[PDB]
């Protein structure tokens, strides 16, 4: 990663769990590190980033196509699509504040949505682009 | 022949359908059955973004004809307290048909 991405994940995690919806759909189950226990089963997960270095002569920036996946164990997955509807409106047009550097925009990209393991879990990825500035 | 020593709550989820072709699961409790649970070799498994912890757990209940509530179906699950045993299949151990083989996972997220 570049210098910003340590604080970019800390900002897009704190923008979640303060959004009013998805505190009523997913609950407290927004985490990178999944805590030990019984695995609630409608969680979201925010880790797999990748950077693209949109830089210049004066300073440097980056383009983060970070992935926020929504997992559900429900029978259908209109539960996950309702949960990622709550993910995406919390992030597009972010106006976040970072700890190191700035971001200028948080857009949306590809969002694959398929059946993952043994046709039982339903995971829907959400790729968001974050053009940041170091 | 099995020593049915452990008590397991059979659980069937009633399937309320939603708008988009799927169902909603709530897992109300069915009756309680007695069964022996025999662990297989357990190890971690790469989950989705979890590091799960699974064990084979062949579970032996008494049998019933197929149109009865005492038959565990593979869409059901067991529960001893807060330990969710899934059911993979049921498979009729004995030649006479006295007992069944349930197959569980019991994957805690570790």
């Amino acid at each position: 990663s570049y210098a910003v991405a340590g604080a970019l994940q800390a900002a897009v995690y704190q923008q979640l769990r303060a959004d009013a919806v998805l505190a009523a759909l997913v609950g407290t189950a927004v985490y990178d590190a999944v805590p030990p226990g019984p695995l609630a089963g409608t969680y979201v997960s925010l880790g797999p980033e990748d950077v693209a270095d949109a830089s210049d002569k004066t300073g440097a920036g980056a383009v983060h196509d970070f992935v926020i996946s929504v997992i559900t164990d429900a029978a259908g997955f209109a539960t996950a699509k309702a949960a990622a509807a709550a993910v995406s409106d919390a992030l597009v047009g972010a106006d976040l504040v970072l700890s190191r550097g700035r971001l200028v925009g948080l857009w949306f990209l590809r969002a694959k949505a398929r059946r993952v393991e043994k046709a039982d879990m339903r995971r829907i990825d959400l790729v968001f682009r974050a053009r940041v500035e170091g | 022949r099995p020593r049915l020593n452990r008590l397991l709550v059979l659980e069937e989820a009633v399937r309320v359908a939603d708008g988009a072709g799927g169902h909603r699961l709530d897992w109300q409790a069915k009756g309680e059955v007695w069964a022996e649970v025999t662990a297989g070799s357990g190890s971690e498994r790469a989950g989705e973004f979890v590091t799960l912890a699974s064990v084979p757990f062949t579970i032996v209940v008494r049998a019933a004809p197929v149109g009865a509530a005492r038959r565990p179906r593979p869409e059901q699950r067991f529960r001893e307290g807060a330990r969710i045993f899934r059911i993979l299949a049921v498979a009729e151990r004995d030649r006479e048909g006295h007992y069944l083989s349930c197959f569980a996972r019991e994957e805690v997220v570790a």
